[PDB]
């Protein structure tokens, strides 16, 4: 045949892949973590967004740390041979490198390690997307007036916030980042490469949102999400 | 209302 280029992931397998959404709203009374008002709006928005991109969405609610690990282990052991990609969305309380189960923390590395190139062979060479709405620390952004591949290759982490910073959530509309991610996927998934979609999500979050709080410590704050890509090809949700 | 995760 004619000249061939290999610059984008093959996204025309029979299935796009799984989208696992872990939606932690209610935490054990024991932990003292507050209810994440708004998160059901995010989980519904993501389920619809990824449904229209032809992902097989599985929603899981209020999982303990043991259940999060068991779920991820089990999913990584499925045969993904006929799937183009894998997506996991984590909605919870967090700190840098950590996501909360309903009864305590899970290291993000423990979850993502199940999908390493050497450990989930039916996803080797395929994009593995982790979308993480959770805080990464307690900094506040006050803003300013305007023949082998690496086992860590082919992961993309779409974090809601910069390293070290809080991440904001609205009780009616959901988190700023997930609202914006879903809006941009709905508008641009049939038009733009994924990093360019995520750059529009960065701009939307950065420009359209600002906190409002009766506590001055937390008032008038800003957020920028953080795209961490170890991908090796362009990713388009559509194919020809 | 805002508030954080």
């Amino acid at each position: 045949s004619g000249i061939s280029l290999d610059n984008s992931y093959k996204m025309d397998y029979p299935e796009m892949g799984l989208c696992i959404i872990i939606n932690n709203k209610n935490f054990h009374k024991s932990t003292g973590m507050t209810s994440r008002s708004g998160t059901d709006v995010d989980a519904a928005n993501l389920r619809e967004t990824f449904r229209n991109l032809k992902y097989e969405v599985r929603n899981k609610n209020d999982l303990t740390r043991e259940e999060i690990v068991e779920l991820m282990r089990d999913v990584s052991k499925e045969d993904h041979s006929k799937r183009s990609s894998f997506v996991c969305v984590l909605l919870s309380h967090g700190e840098e490198g950590i996501i909360f189960g309903t009864n305590g923390p899970v290291d993000l590395k423990k979850i993502t390690n199940f999908f390493r190139g050497d450990r989930c062979r039916s996803l080797t060479g395929k994009p593995k997307l982790f979308i993480i709405q959770a805080c990464r620390g307690t900094e506040l952004d006050c803003g300013i007036e305007t023949h082998k591949i690496p086992v860590e290759a082919d992961f993309l982490y779409a974090y809601s916030t910069a390293p070290g910073y809080y991440s904001w959530r609205n009780s009616k509309d959901g988190s700023w980042f997930i609202q914006s991610l879903c809006a941009m996927l709905k508008q641009y998934a049939d038009k733009l490469e994924f990093m360019h979609i995520l750059t529009r999500v960065n701009r939307k979050v950065a420009t359209e949102f600002e906190s409002f709080s009766f506590d001055a410590t937390f008032h008038a704050k800003k957020q920028i999400p953080c795209i961490v890509s170890m991908l090796t090809k362009e990713l388009y949700f559509y194919h020809q | 209302x805002d508030x954080x995760x």
